[PDB]
């Protein structure tokens, strides 16, 4: 149970190091999907002044 | 079609039958709590679900203690 | 853990049919004003197996990183899209290293991990041989802050808990270093 | 229902085997590791060994706790009903909360509480 | 204070920052009334329901309906079964349109 | 976690019921074919009860029932030690000593019913001894 | 084939017709076994079995055991599926059309390096945040073990 | 008194062995259950003479350092 | 101090032997735990300091000057009635050992003092579910302590199942709450009051409602009380309301943030529908305790105006009555367990059968207590006279306040409809009058030696025998002089009452 | 004196756990190894000459959230939910493949159909009483009543 | 008798019931249906209660069971569980071996005793 708690800790500072570069991409999707959404309701939304 | 009180046809005509119409009607309730908890992904109605079922659960002990105690009074002649 | 959520795929397709799952594409990429970047197109395996070496070389980026999204006050996302492509960028630097310098130990690592649950606890005879290869050829070195050097768990020279399969090319790999290094 | 008893039987068999004799785990990790080194990993003729194997580990186990099933009821009697539910109230269950105040205790004490790695 | 809205992970949720907000326009010590806390209370509400947002769906749905835009091609194009998540609809280079395995992972 | 090879088991153990009882109703050889005395339900004879030969026609104890009253309780004892164990590591000695206390007030449960041997099934009804004493005049 | 609607109107017949405390008991796990199942699927797995644990195991079997202890004693079908019919034709149960009809999502992070599961969370604020509910719950069950014994207990 | 029950408050250590004779399923019980809090206890005696307790888990979060942000990053750019 | 001695007493009492006098001395050990916990409550929490209102054990419990009026009450009350069990209400061994029978009285009893004192300052929905649980639980397990009784356990079975279905109304309310919310803590609903359906906490009322036994529902309250012993409705036709009305009046605090007529409308309703059926139900009943279950359903009306108008009139006049109230229910029930003793025994028609659990149990076994105890009937007639409004007794001047705080908010409908009410429960509060004195004249000079005090054993012949035990008399005494006497001190005590505050500060 | 006839269900029990774990290890083993060679048919069952020799995957146990996002993520890269790929640049279709999906949230079918469970005091209101209703569309009104300014 | 079967405190008189609005006999043709006023106590224990005299459990371990190791017809009258009355119902083995053997010598009826204790 000790060996389990260095091998917990090994294991969250590896997600640690990861979760920079893997919340970096996305943040991209999440904005990429924003600007969709908006894009297509300035589309069918043109015609209204 | 509930505000006929429908609800009444569908419950027995014995005391047993009143204490299942309780849980029936008290698991609505914590089954709405947890619909509520998951979506906001909130654990704290998560905590008051599993409280809805263990106090749930207390009040059918007691419950069926009474209607076993008043079950055995009127059998309660024991002179053999 | 595999609770339901809504942002991700379930656990079976009982699940989608009950909430009426639509799996929704978006083609629309990104405007041309956010400056374009290369994704990494690392897998599971492999980035659990380059993790301690992303953060040894990537760590001054990651830390302003996530420094911009504490101090942008929840606008994180849209004010950090400048310092996320240092990271996307530093991050393919690590991948395309390995690829070019420790491409046979890189590879058999995670090997071992896509063989034995990616657990590190599974693979420490190929991972020993590639943290070897990568101080020497990039000088990067893998470290667990918190605790003392002497006390790190990839060093330990007898863990308690032990892989119970073998993994044949781990094994033949690190007895042929125990003759090409061990002289 | 005669099914139902019987697959109740290799369950709780196999339970007792999985809880307290390591389930699959080998018996001697280096006979477990010589019998797989005869087998190259590159082909499937070595998961169906291992397979094998570690089914095999646990049938043993299994077996002997099938085997135990069948042994005591050929050397108990048959305990009386009155006196069967006293004795999981009055004496197995404060036992068995003795030990779930005991076991924390112990592992506190050492600083080796539990965590799934 | 007693926490609210934890997330399945121990830390906030989704709408624990709003909810945040709130508590801290409500307690301040530099407002007259409750008045300038009345958005952030719309905020929070709106982020667990989306009740305005999903109406606003609802015009762009009636208001295509009463133009005659085609919803395929004003909407976003959706998959309904996991196992056709096929390498062709990805968009992978020479990705068939055979089924995917979502058995065992 | 996928769960779509675990939803196909369900499926077939719930067709294997199906064809547990069907097999049954198609491979037994036909009334009339082993004697044609009569269906089950005709055959009153073949369909009733059995006791050992003799045809005749629950008062229990409440020790029976206080046990089975008292397992609710302890059920709800037992259930609710469950967020505990996958906690018990981030609870620490705080979580640790409120167990422990959730667990010394059942407890003071469990002295009371062993105190007053509730489940005890007693005999107060029969087993008496008595002392002959004579009465001299 | 949303199927868990026929499972109910099944039930919903048979609890219209139910004579008996036999039927009554079954009425009892006829709605648990749905309730279990649609937390199963869509929302909470955990709660699903914390049901079947707790609900089946502990609270259902003692109805049938008090069943046998109390007794075992003693329409039309125009107006049942004219009730029936009735009773399923309208089951909105709630009246935000928007919120019934457009759907949502949520947007993944990776922020949380320390995944452990939900029963993890709660155990973690029921033994420590709210560790006076927890201990209230055993006063309340301490309670019921006195409660019990006094009510039925004869001498 | 070759075999009356002992009073606990004058005969303390006959009364424990009444109950270590005709009660082994209460005595052993409590004997078990006392040896957990007991165990406690003694968690101090072990930290002044076997071992410190463990560093802590990283379990809160990204580990953010605790300064302002760099000015003088560069690299990488676009 | 409660719960600590609760689990001592638990145990102690599973050791010792079954027997009246252990079971008797076990109740004196209680009566002592009750003023024990009075004196470290009186001790900590003052007035002068919980003014602010201060939350607990994370903010689960929020105790103010207005909740702790009634711990201390609570409290109060529950050491008058452990009095009753505790010592001889008569003396008469064939009738007291009822009291000594169960050795799990007290013990329930003590559960239900921790279910009441907590209700008050509940400040979550999480703990407001738990917290009703526990005093709910105590009161069905105390209506069935007798369990050797039909129509003891009658009740208890009929309690549990009105009680569940109001639990789970006040259950359903309060997940309705976390569906719009999602937040549990009252504080923390109170920033949204107004963004939720005002209706939701209606609908927490209208479970509470039941619990106190208010029209419609008024119906199994009635059968209740006219089953139980006379020793078990003393208490739970009293202390259920003590804090079930507590908690009403501070949900209607918060209620009224948002002023919505239509929650007051319906609320109204139920007032002015529950006064009618208070009045007029008793007038055609035979039965002294149905008297009182539909005297006890027109002073919780009353109490209704004072908490639905909520001003700070409404604190005062709520504060008031609820503490006049209780010492009068206390004072009649005590009478009633009292002159038992001098009813008459039979040596034929209309077949009344009685039992030990209700010996008084009719209005006219009230008869001719004018010649048996003059001085007892006096102190019965003045605690009905309280019940009727007459001043300057301490009824009149709870009627007088309530009508203060109900018109001074224009409840001019309801403030007449309950001078009505009044009087025409005046007359049934009469016939209590009637049947103790008025045939007083010609019963004078009557041969009376069969009563049941007429078979108690002459000790000495000697020595002067009194008919009363002591404890019980000096409760009656004090409490009637209490009643008749409080214009010499009332100016004091409503300046006391000015003092609660529940949020009114400046 | 062994008795070996008294052994034999035994060896036969024993051939029972074999078979069934023999299959499920190799089984599932070659599937998963096989859908995580390539983006189509004509590459998972063939294997090319150049190719050298197979790794294959076991099956993976004891996962949490971040491998039902690892999984996706492996989905959009490779065509499996277990792919193998470790280039330092993604293909051009990794930026327009990303699956967010949208489900309703209406409450679960015995929440609103139950004979008995739906019967409430709060839930009629819900059903039957407009007030909460009308009060909340005052909100969703006034969203479009601002955008004049 | 066969089908059916029917204090610890004073004798109270109780004479003249009234209410405020009149008395008992005034309204006794009426108090049928206003159940509170029953004069008549169910907790009295003078309460005329018509039971039917139900049989105790009778079981019959009868002569097809594995414990009857002969042919015995065991009735068992029991409250609950503990046993009140048995009553063995002997004779389903009797065949008359003593009308037997007076019609047979004595070397005859000699083999009529080894079946009378089979072991
Ligand atoms: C176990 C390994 C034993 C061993 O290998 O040698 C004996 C064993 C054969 O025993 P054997 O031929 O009867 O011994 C020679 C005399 O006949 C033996 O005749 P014996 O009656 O004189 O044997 C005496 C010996 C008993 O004989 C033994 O030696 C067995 C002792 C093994 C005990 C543990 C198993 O002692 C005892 O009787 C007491 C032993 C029991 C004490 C309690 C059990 C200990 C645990 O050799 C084998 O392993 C082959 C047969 C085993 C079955 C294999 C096939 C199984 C069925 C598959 C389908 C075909
Ligand atoms: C794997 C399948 C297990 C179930 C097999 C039985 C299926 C038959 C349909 C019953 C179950 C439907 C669920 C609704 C309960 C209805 C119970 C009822 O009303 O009685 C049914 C049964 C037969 O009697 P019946 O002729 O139908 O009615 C008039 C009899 N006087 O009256 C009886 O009590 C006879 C014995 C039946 C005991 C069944 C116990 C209750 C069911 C629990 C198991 C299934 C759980 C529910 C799953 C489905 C939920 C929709
Ligand atoms: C016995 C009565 C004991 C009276 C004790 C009352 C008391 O001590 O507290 C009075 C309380 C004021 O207390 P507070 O404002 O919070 O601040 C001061 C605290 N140190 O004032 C309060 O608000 C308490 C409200 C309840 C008061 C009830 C009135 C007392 C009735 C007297 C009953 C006497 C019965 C006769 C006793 C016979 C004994 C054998
Ligand atoms: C009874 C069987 C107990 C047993 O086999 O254990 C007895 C002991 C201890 O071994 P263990 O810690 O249980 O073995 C578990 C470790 N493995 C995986 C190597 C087997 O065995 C001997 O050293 C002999
Ligand atoms: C090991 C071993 O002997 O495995 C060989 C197996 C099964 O062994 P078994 O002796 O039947 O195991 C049963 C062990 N009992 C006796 C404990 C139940 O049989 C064959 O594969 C042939
Ligand atoms: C799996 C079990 C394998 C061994 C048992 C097979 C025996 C069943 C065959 C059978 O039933 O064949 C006989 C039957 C019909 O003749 P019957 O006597 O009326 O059938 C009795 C059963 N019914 C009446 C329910 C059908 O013929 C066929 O339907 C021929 C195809
Ligand atoms: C330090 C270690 C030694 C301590 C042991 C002393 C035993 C006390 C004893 O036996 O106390 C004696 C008393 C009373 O016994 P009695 O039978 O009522 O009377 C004695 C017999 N007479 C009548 C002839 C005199 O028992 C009790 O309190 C009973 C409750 C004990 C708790 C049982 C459950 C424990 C659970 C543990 C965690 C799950």
């Amino acid at each position: 149970n000790r060996e389990k708690i260095e091998l917990k800790r090994e294991k969250l500072w590896a997600r640690a190091h990861l979760m920079p570069l893997l919340q970096a991409e996305q943040d991209r999707n999440v904005v990429r999907r924003t600007f969709a959404y908006y894009k297509r309701e300035g589309e069918i939304m043109k015609d209204v002044p | 079609m509930d505000l006929i009180l429908l609800m009444l046809v569908a419950v027995g005509l014995n005391i047993i039958d009143i204490y299942i119409m309780i849980e029936i009607l008290i698991m609505g309730c914590t089954v709405n709590t947890i619909y509520s908890a998951s979506l906001d992904n909130d654990m704290i109605g998560l905590i008051y679900s599993l409280i809805q079922i263990i106090i749930a659960g207390v009040e059918s002990a007691i419950g069926l203690s009474i209607l076993v105690n008043y079950n055995r009074i009127r059998n309660s002649e024991e002179i053999e | 853990s595999s609770t339901h959520t809504n942002d991700s795929l379930n656990s079976s397709n009982y699940v989608d049919k009950l909430k009426d799952t639509h799996f929704v594409f978006e083609n629309d990429k990104l405007p041309s004003e956010i400056p374009d970047v290369e994704e990494v197109g690392a897998t599971t395996a492999p980035l659990l197996s380059a993790a301690y070496f992303i953060g040894a070389k990537c760590q001054d980026y990651n830390d302003d990183f996530m420094l911009c999204q504490k101090e942008a006050k929840g606008n994180g996302p849209i004010d950090c899209l400048k310092e996320g492509r240092r990271v996307t960028r530093c991050a393919s630097g690590v991948l395309k290293d390995l690829n070019t310098h420790c491409s046979d130990e890189f590879r058999l690592h995670w090997q071992c991990l896509s063989f034995s649950n990616l657990e590190y606890k599974n693979c420490r005879k190929a991972e020993s041989l590639l943290n070897k290869c990568v101080f020497e050829k990039m000088n990067l070195v893998k470290k667990i802050p918190g605790i003392p050097e002497d006390r790190q768990i990839h060093l330990k020279q007898n863990p308690v808990l032990k892989p119970v399969a073998l993994h044949q090319d781990s094994e033949v790999a690190f007895k042929k270093a125990q003759n090409e290094n061990s002289i | 229902f005669f099914l139902s008893e019987y697959c109740s039987m290799v369950l709780m068999s196999t339970l007792t085997a999985i809880f307290f004799f390591g389930g699959y785990l080998p018996f001697s990790n280096t006979i477990h590791h010589l019998i797989l080194n005869l087998f190259d990993q590159h082909s499937i003729y070595y998961f169906i060994i291992e397979g094998i194997l570690l089914s095999g580990y646990l049938a043993i186990k299994a077996n002997f706790f099938m085997f135990s099933f069948v042994w005591i009821r050929a050397a108990a009697p048959r305990l009386r009903y009155d006196l069967l539910i006293l004795f999981c109230w009055y004496v197995l269950l404060p036992i068995v909360f003795a030990i779930v105040v005991f076991a924390p205790g112990i592992l506190y004490c050492f600083d080796a509480l539990p965590v799934i790695i | 204070a007693p926490l609210q809205q934890v997330g399945r992970h121990g830390g906030p949720n989704k709408c624990f920052g709003e909810f945040q907000r709130v508590v801290e326009c409500m307690t301040n010590a530099k407002h007259d009334s409750y008045e300038p806390c009345n958005n952030l209370k719309n905020d929070y509400l709106e982020c667990r329901k989306h009740k305005v947002e999903r109406y606003k769906a609802f015009l762009m749905q009636k208001h295509a309906e009463e133009l005659g835009k085609d919803p395929e091609e004003i909407g976003a194009p959706f998959v309904r079964k996991r196992r056709f998540l096929t390498s062709k609809t990805l968009g992978l280079v020479d990705g068939d349109d055979y089924e995917i395995g979502v058995e065992k992972i | 976690m996928l769960q779509d090879l675990f939803n196909n088991y369900v499926i077939l153990v719930g067709i294997l019921g199906l064809i547990f009882l069907g097999v049954n109703y198609f491979i037994v050889e036909s009334p009339r074919m082993d004697e044609n005395n009569g269906n089950i339900s005709d055959y009153i004879e073949k369909s009733g009860p059995f006791e050992c030969g003799f045809s005749s026609f629950n008062p229990i104890p409440i020790a029976f029932i206080l046990v089975a009253l008292l397992f609710l309780p302890f059920d709800l004892e037992v259930s609710s030690m469950l967020p505990y164990i996958v906690s018990i590591y981030s609870v620490g000695i705080y979580g640790l000593i409120i167990f422990i206390l959730f667990l010394l007030i059942l407890i003071v449960g469990f002295i009371y019913e062993f105190n007053t041997k509730s489940l005890s099934i007693t005999t107060i009804l029969h087993k008496k001894n008595k002392a002959l004493v004579k009465n001299l005049y | 084939m949303n199927l868990e609607i026929l499972d109910l109107s099944i039930l919903g017949f048979y609890s219209l017709i139910s004579s008996n405390s036999f039927e009554s008991i079954a009425i009892l796990v006829a709605t648990i076994m749905p309730v279990i199942t649609e937390l199963w699927y869509n929302y909470s797995q955990l709660f699903a079995l914390l049901y079947t644990l707790i609900y089946v195991g502990a609270v259902v079997i003692l109805f049938v055991f008090i069943l046998s202890v109390i007794n075992e004693k003693e329409s039309g079908l125009f107006i049942l599926i004219l009730v029936l019919l009735l009773d399923d034709l309208d089951d909105n149960e709630s009246n935000d059309n928007d919120y019934n009809n457009v759907y949502i999502t949520d947007y993944a992070d990776w922020f949380n390096n320390y995944n452990e599961s939900d029963l993890s969370v709660i155990g973690n604020l029921l033994f420590t945040e709210y560790a006076l509910l927890l201990l209230i719950i055993s006063f309340i069950l301490l309670m019921s073990i006195i409660g019990l014994i006094l009510i039925v207990k004869k001498d | 008194a070759i075999g009356d029950y002992p009073v606990y408050y004058k005969q303390p250590i006959r009364w424990l062995s009444y109950h270590a004779h005709t009660r082994p399923h209460v005595f052993y019980a409590i004997a078990v259950a006392a040896l957990g809090p007991v165990f406690m206890m003694a968690t101090p005696l072990r930290r002044k003479f076997l071992y410190d307790d463990h560093e802590p888990l990283p379990a809160n979060g990204y580990p953010l350092p605790n300064r302002s942000r760099d000015k003088t990053l560069t690299g990488y750019d676009d | 101090m409660l719960f600590t001695s609760l689990l001592l007493i638990i145990v102690y009492g599973s050791l010792v032997n079954k027997s009246h006098l252990l079971t008797k001395l076990i109740n004196r050990l209680g009566l002592i735990i009750i003023i024990y916990t009075l004196l470290i409550h009186l001790n900590i929490n003052t007035l002068e300091n919980l003014s602010i209102g201060i939350n607990m054990f994370n903010n689960l419990l929020l105790i103010n000057s207005f909740n702790n009026t009634i711990i201390e009450l609570i409290l109060i009350i529950c050491i008058l009635y452990v009095l009753l069990i505790s010592f001889n209400i008569t003396g008469l061994s064939i009738i007291d050992n009822l009291n000594y029978s169960k050795r799990t009285f007290i013990v329930i009893v003590l559960f239900n003092i921790i279910g009441l004192t907590l209700l008050p300052l509940v400040n979550d929905i999480m703990i407001l579910f738990i917290i009703i649980e526990l005093q709910s639980y105590s009161l069905y397990l105390l209506t069935a302590i007798f369990n050797e009784s039909h129509n003891s356990t009658k009740s208890a079975l009929y309690y549990f199942i009105v009680g569940s279905i109001a639990s789970f109304i006040i259950l359903d309310a309060t997940v309705s709450i976390y569906d719009d919310l999602g937040l549990t803590n009252i504080q923390y609903i109170l920033m949204y009051i107004d963004k939720l359906e005002i209706f939701d906490l209606l609908c927490l009322l209208f479970g509470l409602f039941i619990k106190i036994g208010l029209a419609p529902f008024y119906s199994y309250s009635i059968t209740i009380y006219s089953l139980s012993p006379t020793i078990i409705t003393n208490y739970i036709s009293l202390m259920p309301k003590l804090s079930i009305l507590t908690l009403i009046y501070i949900i209607m605090h918060y209620i009224n943030i948002v002023n919505n007529t239509d929650l007051n409308y319906v609320i109204s309703f139920l007032i002015l529908i529950s006064m009618f059926i208070g009045s007029f139900g008793g007038l055609n009943v035979i039965r002294i305790k149905t008297l009182l279950a539909y005297s006890s359903l027109l002073n919780v009306s009353y109490m209704l105006l004072a908490i639905l108008s909520n001003s700070n009139e409404s604190i005062i006049a709520y504060i008031y009555y609820i503490i006049q109230y209780s010492l009068t229910h206390i004072n009649i029930f005590s009478i009633i367990l009292v002159i038992s003793i001098y009813l008459p025994i039979m040596n034929n028609m209309l077949n009344v059968m009685i039992t030990k659990y209700s010996p008084i149990e009719y209005i006219n076994q009230l008869k001719n207590l004018f010649i048996n105890n003059i001085f007892i009937a006096i102190a019965l007639c003045i605690s009905i006279f309280s019940l009727i409004g007459i001043p300057p007794l301490t009824g009149f001047y709870g009627k007088y306040l309530v009508l203060i705080s109900g018109l001074n908010n224009g409840y001019v409908l309801l403030s007449i409809v309950l001078i009505i009410a009044s009087s025409i429960s005046t007359v049934y509060y009469a016939t209590i009058l009637k049947v103790l004195s008025f045939d007083t004249l010609s019963f004078k000079d009557i041969i009376s030696n069969n009563l049941i005090i007429n078979t108690s054993p002459e000790n000495n012949n000697n020595e002067i025998k009194p008919e009363i035990s002591n404890v019980i008399s000096y409760v009656i005494s004090s409490l009637t002089l209490i009643i008749l006497l409080i214009i010499i001190q009332y100016e004091n005590i409503v300046k006391g009452a000015y003092l609660v505050l529940l949020y009114n500060w400046v | 004196m062994i008795p070996f006839e008294a052994l034999i269900p035994y060896a036969i029990m024993f051939a029972g756990f074999c078979l069934g774990g023999g299959v499920m290890n190799s089984a599932i083993t070659a599937d998963i190894t096989k859908r995580a060679r390539g983006p189509n048919q004509e590459i998972k069952r063939n294997v090319g000459e150049d190719e050298g020799p197979r790794n294959y995957t076991k099956p993976r146990y004891n996962t949490d959230q971040w491998d039902k996002y690892f999984a996706v993520r492996d989905l959009r890269l490779t065509g499996s939910l277990r792919g193998q790929s470790d280039n330092a640049v993604a293909e051009e279709s990794f930026k327009t493949n990303s699956i967010q999906p949208y489900s309703n949230t209406r409450r679960p079918w015995v929440l609103r159909r139950h004979i008995i469970m739906k019967n409430s005091p709060t839930k009629w209101a819900r059903k039957y009483s407009s007030r909460r209703d009308e009060r909340e569309q005052e909100i969703k009104d006034d969203y479009i009543r601002g955008m004049g300014e | 008798n066969d089908f059916y079967d029917v204090n610890d405190f004073f004798p109270v008189q109780v004479d003249g019931i009234e209410s405020s609005l009149g008395k008992y006999e005034e309204f006794a043709k009426d108090a049928h249906e206003w159940e509170s006023w029953n004069l008549q106590n169910e907790d009295h224990p003078e309460y005329p209660v018509k039971r039917t005299k139900i049989r105790h459990f009778t079981l019959n371990f009868g002569p097809q069971h594995p414990a009857a190791h002969g042919v015995l017809r065991l009735i068992l009258e029991l409250h609950g569980e503990e046993i009140l009355r048995s009553d063995p119902h002997v004779g389903l083995l009797h065949r008359g071996t003593e009308k037997l053997i007076e019609s047979k010598t004595y070397m005859q009826a000699l083999p009529y005793f080894d079946r009378l204790d089979y072991v």
